[PDB]
């Protein structure tokens, strides 16, 4: 068991059902969050206070609070092509697509 | 704006409500992951088990 | 096991010795998350894209991806009066200190 | 600005290590949630099993 990080998740759309009414991309790398949640956090980005005083009570006491969970602190966009419910094709950039640092909160 | 989180509140018969509220919010989402998903959704619940 | 929620969570700053360089307040409620994280995600404020998509694939194949993880989605500050390394009192609003929604990620 | 994360990048040596980068970035972190976070757990791990 490793502390919280990036792994792979290749998401395609052809699997979703989504190539009627998507043109391109058809499928992209979004990644995703896993790993243990232990004290001290280490990240190259601070994380909240929150998840700091909630690892730190967890160290403490772990009987009382659940640890803090490994989840996507910093993302990025991708385009999509599409094809709207007006039959337009629409060129969208879709925000919070593509997981680009994991933490824990 | 799209209401596709209006319908994730009341949630077979649940299945078709879930369904009727989506198609009601179906003219606002244009182009929005949470209805498709939703529709998706919709769909896998309805196949599994044994609805109609 | 319920969905995706917030529960309690008393800090007590005496209870990790920071009343030594903390006046007020020394205690506060901050919250956490707990729940599952299921399909489909029901938040008053809209998920976004990455965890509709890692939600959605863990619907479908949870063998491949894991599923998403109840976190904080919106938090509030508080103040804390202190003293700092310079034994000066410092009034000093902490953010992201309180959890006022909890979501999937 | 606090470099209180620079010293959990290399983590009873590494805990005399890590003490020591505390030390050496004390300065800048006047009220620091992380700062005084980091001692508490390098207090816990030194008490925690044997160390001195």
């Amino acid at each position: 068991k490793a502390r919280c990080s990036r792994k792979a998740l290749h998401v395609n759309f052809k699997d979703m059902g989504w190539d009627d009414w998507i043109i391109a991309p058809l499928e992209y790398e979004a990644f995703h969050c896993e790993g243990l949640c232990e004290f001290p956090l280490r990240s190259h980005l601070e994380p909240t206070n929150h998840a700091v005083i909630q690892t730190l009570m967890n160290s403490m006491d772990p009987e009382s609070t659940p640890p803090t969970c490994c989840v996507p602190t910093r993302l990025s966009p991708i385009s999509i092509l599409f094809i709207d419910s007006a039959n337009n094709v629409v060129y969208k950039q879709y925000e919070d697509m593509v997981v680009e640092s994991c933490g824990c909160r | 704006q799209c209401k596709i989180l209006r319908c994730n509140a009341e949630y077979c018969r649940a299945l078709r409500s879930y369904a009727l509220c989506t198609r009601r919010t179906a003219r606002t989402c244009r182009g929005d992951l949470a209805f498709h998903s939703a529709v998706h959704g919709i769909e896998d619940l309805m196949i599994q088990h044994n609805c109609s």
